[PDB]
Order: C-alpha cells, then structure tokens, then sequence
C-alpha cells in the first residue's frame, strides 16, 4: 500500500540542472516528512536532505556538500516531493532514492517529529551527469555451438554492446525463461559507452524445437529489441 | 558532525557462522543508530532501529547491540540468502551520518568453472568489428585468470571482465571475459583461445576455435 | 560544569515545550564553537548562545544563572576567554528574529543594577523582571519566556 515512485532522472551535462520528482501514496502524506538518499555507482549510501511537514513549518535542510546548489521541496496537493538540483557535477552521479522518516510522538510536546531512519524506500532513480550523448545499443548474439556445450547442456546468450547510459534489461523469452539465466553488470570502456552480456543455459535437447529471444530494453534511448539466438549444428 | 566507522569493509563467512559487524561512533549516540540491508539492484531494507529494535518482518536472527560510541549487528546462523552489503546509520540529527558499509561474501566448497567460447556474430563482423566472448559458469573461489591469445600471441589492453554477483542460492559466481579487435585483425589470425586459471582446476584449462569453422 | 552542560540544561525546557526540535542542543553546541558568543559587560560575564536555520518552532528565551563562572570563547577575539556568569540561550525563528533579540539584549547587559540582580535574585523573581522588561518591549514581546525558563546551575 506504501508506495514511493519516483521518476525525472537521466543524462544531464555538467553544470546542468535537473528535477527529481517522488510521487507517494498509501499514507497520509501531508503529515509525513521525506528525505533524500543518494548512493553513487559501487559506494555507499549518503544522506542528501530532508521537509519537514507544513504543520512543522515545511522547511529543509540539505548536506554540506549539496546546501547551496540542491532545492527540495514538496506539493501535497499531488502527494509529490522534488529534488531540484543546480551546477550538477559529476561526483553527483548516482541513483537517488525517496525516503519516509518514520514518526515520534513527543508527549511533553504535544507535537509529531520525523526520525531519519526509513521503513520505505522508492525504488531509486539514476541521474548521470556527463558529456556523453544519448546512445541505444548494438545487440549480437551468442549462438550455442559444440564449443558452448557441456554434458546434455548448452549455453547461449545475448552481447549488448556501446551503449549509454545505464541502464538496461535483459529478460528471455519475454520472461518466461528465468532459470540458469546470468546478465552480468555492465563494465563502462574507455569509450565512455556501456557493455554487458546475457546468458543462459538450456537443455541441448531443446534447441532445434524451442525458439529463444533476449527482450533488451535500453530506456534512457528508447530502445526495444529482440534478438533470436540460432542454434549452430555444426 | 557524527562520523561512523563501520567494519570489515568486507566480509567472508561460511554458511551457518555468527557473523558480526561493528559500527563506532565519533561521539556517543545514545543508541539513535538503524541497520540496513542491501541486495543487489534492490533499495535498501530497514533491519534494525535504536540499536535494539527489530524492524517489523526481519527475521529473528538478526539482532543489533551496544552503546556510548559502539554498537553491532549479528547475524546467527548465516544463510546464503544473506548475501549483500549492510549499513549502519546515525539518526539523531544532520547530516544522518551512514556508515561505509560492509560486504558479504558467503564461504562454500571449491567448485571448478565450466568454460564456454562464442566466436563474434556475423552482424557484428559487417559493422567492422569482432567480439569473441569467454564464459566462466558457477565457479567458487571468485578469484580467476582469463588469458586471452591469438595465434598463441597473449593479449593486452583488449580485454574486459564482468563477474556477477554471488548467487543467492549456491553463493558462486561467473564471470564473461570479452576480447574485441578489429575486423581486419580477427581476419588475419586463424586460432581464438582463452586460458583459464582457477583453484578448482588441476592445470590450467584452454577453450579454442579456428576461424570459420564454426 | 562545561559549556556543553549550560546548553543542554537550558535547551531541556524549549524542546519539552516545542519551542525548539528535539536535536535543538546539537545545533546551538556546533553554533558556539563556529562563531561564540561570550560578552564582557561591566564585570560580569555574559554568554548568548543560539542557532541558524530551521530548527526553532517558536521564538523563545532561555536564562541561566551560573553560581561560578565558566569560561566562554569571545565573541569578539581576544587570549583569556570571557568568564561568563549569566546565560542567555536564544531559540530564533529566523536571523531577524535573533538581532532583534540581540538589540534588546544589549541595552539590558548595559544596564547595571539590572544585571546585578540578576546575580542575587531567586528564579522567580528573575522571572518577574525580566518578563516585565518584555512587556515593555513591543518589537520582542510575543516571545516566549516562562517561569519554566529561569535556572541557576
């Protein structure tokens, strides 16, 4: 019932600027207040800021790093909070989650306050923040052969090559194959563009008869491709 | 501000171990700290709560302790499951200071790689380049070397390597290793091979192909 | 007792009645060390410590009455740190809010015998006159200062 989706992050070139939005439901929110948590590619989390509600005076406050470049704010009319973010720079790359602080009631007070732990998490959006154009992928495949088989079992996939940025999916058969399926992450070339390959392993018995697809989806292009992988005999 | 040291940055343990993890404090909290787990390319998932509490749904054996400046996680009875990083966070007040982190490497039996080779596809060929692939399937250690030669000349600063992550089932791992050269290079040479060297092999094992064969 | 000690005890009354987050001593410490607030004023020592930001609900006035003296920092920079008597913890909404303070506060540390009283009167009493000097103050007035606000430590 707790949901927080956020979405508004892509590419952007350095000193830029770029608007997160969180659109949250299943809880009241006009009474909640949402923070920001950032976590660059292979690192840490790291906290990024924090609204209060209106009847707390709806203000901010932002890390060090940020103060002065970042902007938060909240629209409860639409059960939406923002990121604004300013002189983007690349050490700024990183997927960027919404958050809920869960709530104290302060019983000398009278008064509810937010405590910066969080039950619930968006499901994160990545902003990168580079030069690099917008490019959707070249997919090849990797056709089993007697050099990709091994006891009754052969293994194929799919070769997804140059594209940027992060991410893509790999799914099979339109998700229908799950087992002994490997997608391994992406390795960024000197390039500048974005790598990665699919593979699966299947019954050898099964080629010949059974068709086998890799759905790739590179969404920052646009891009929707599916690939049969053709058994060789030979 | 409230710096937080947690350690080991990484950590490796057998299946069934009390694994602990040790988060200190630049000053004393007052047990106003919160554990997280992540998964991989999952967000993070609340754990534990004023050093002590359970958070609703974890299972009971997780459990955080300590005071002043020094608290830890434990985790009884490790599972393969378990498999992912884990943070520490101090919640009192700015800047909401998270720990570095710690890894989690599950410990299990040596098992050997299965290697496989694909030759580049004849799409990729017209567009004027060659990948050729090298795959290393559910192998443990994580620790392997892939050589790539071509008409026996060892290759250097054409390569690439990924590795996945541990499974969440049989705590191994694979890794795809990818040679690419131009389609006049992978034209002049004849025969492809990746060595591959790891615990779980007696000699070092060679998967090759020839050109145009197949 | 330490500085640390002060802030804390006269932060307790304002965070239990709102006036002030939770953290609110947190803020003013880091505040001090940034930029302190120790005043020499006619041979008694007088500390103003307050915070910038978000982190006041409503503007207040918190008083303490050291019975020896503690050493503050300077505000103005100088070697031997101001030894201070008489504590005035500000909770300000806004950077405004707090010069006005500041002002009305200046006229009431240069104002002698008021001081000295302040050094010899009960907690009540201190209460009685200086709520009253805010009555009479009607740029200030709507701030809030309760008995609950006056301590000697």
């Amino acid at each position: 019932e707790v949901q927080l989706v956020e979405s508004g992050g892509g590419l952007v070139k350095p000193g830029g600027s770029l608007r997160l939005s969180c659109a949250a439901s299943g809880f009241t929110f006009s009474n909640a207040w949402m923070s920001w948590v950032r976590q660059a590619p292979g690192k840490g989390l790291e906290w990024v800021g924090r609204i209060k509600s209106k009847t707390d005076g709806g203000t901010t406050d932002c890390a060090a790093p940020v103060k002065g470049r970042f902007t938060i704010s909240r629209d409860d009319s639409k059960n939406t909070l923002y990121l604004q973010m300013n002189s983007l720079k690349t050490e700024d790359t990183a997927v960027y989650y919404c958050t809920r602080s869960a709530e104290f009631y302060d019983f000398w007070s009278g008064y509810y306050t937010g405590l910066e732990y969080f039950q619930h998490w968006g499901q994160g959006t990545l902003v990168t923040v580079s030069s690099a154009s917008t490019k959707g992928p070249s997919v090849f495949p990797l056709a089993p052969s007697s050099k990709s088989t091994s006891g009754g079992t052969a293994a194929l996939g799919c070769l997804v090559k140059d594209y940027f940025p992060e991410p893509v999916t790999v799914s099979w058969n339109s998700g229908a194959l799950t087992s002994g399926v490997h997608t391994f992450p992406a390795v960024l070339q000197s390039s500048g563009l974005y790598s990665l390959s699919s593979v699966v392993t299947v019954p050898s018995s099964s080629l010949g008869t059974q068709t086998y697809i890799c759905n790739v989806n590179h969404k920052p292009s646009n891009t929707k491709v599916d690939k049969r992988v053709e058994p060789k005999s030979c | 501000d409230i710096q937080m040291t947690q350690s080991p940055a990484s950590l490796s343990a057998s299946v069934g171990e009390t694994v602990t993890i040790t988060c200190r404090a630049s000053g004393n909290i007052h047990n106003y700290l919160a554990w997280y787990q992540q998964k991989q390319g999952k967000s993070p998932q609340l754990l534990v709560y004023n050093a002590k509490t359970l958070a609703d749904g974890v299972p009971s054996r997780f459990s955080g302790s300590g005071s002043g400046t020094q608290y830890s996680l434990k985790i009884n009875s490790l599972q393969p499951e378990d498999v992912g990083s884990y943070y520490c966070q101090y919640f009192w007040s700015i800047p909401y200071t998270f720990g570095g982190g710690t890894k989690l490497e599950i410990k299990r039996t040596v098992a050997a790689p299965s290697v496989f080779i694909f030759p580049p596809s004849d799409e990729q060929l017209k567009s004027g380049t060659a990948s050729v692939v090298c795959l290393l399937n559910n192998f443990y250690p994580r620790e392997a070397k892939v050589q790539w030669k071509v008409d026996n000349a060892l290759q250097s600063g054409n390569s690439q390597e990924s590795v996945t992550e541990q499974d969440s089932k049989d705590s191994t791992y694979s890794l795809s290793s990818t040679l690419t050269l131009s389609k006049a290079d992978y034209e002049k040479h004849k025969v492809y091979a990746c060595e591959v060297t790891h615990q779980g092999l007696s000699s070092p094992v060679t998967k090759s192909f020839n050109r145009g064969e197949c | 007792v330490t500085q640390e000690d002060i802030i804390r005890a006269l932060a307790s009354p304002l965070i239990k009645d709102g006036m002030v987050d939770e953290d609110f001593a947190e803020y003013v410490i880091a505040r001090e060390d940034r930029s302190p607030t120790g005043l020499q004023a006619k041979g008694v020592g007088v500390a103003i410590p307050h915070t910038l930001g978000d982190y006041v609900r409503d503007n207040a006035i918190s008083v303490g009455i050291l019975d020896k003296p503690v050493n503050f920092e300077g505000w103005y920079q100088s070697p031997d740190p101001v030894p201070v008597r008489v504590v005035f913890m500000l909770a300000g909404r806004t950077w405004d809010d707090i010069v006005i303070v500041l002002k009305w506060l200046k006229d009431v540390i240069l104002d002698e015998e008021f001081m000295k009283r302040l050094l010899t009167m009960s907690d009540e009493e201190i209460y009685r006159q200086i709520y009253t000097r805010i009555s009479k103050a009607p740029q200030l007035s709507g701030i809030n200062f309760k008995r609950e606000y006056v301590r000697h430590l």
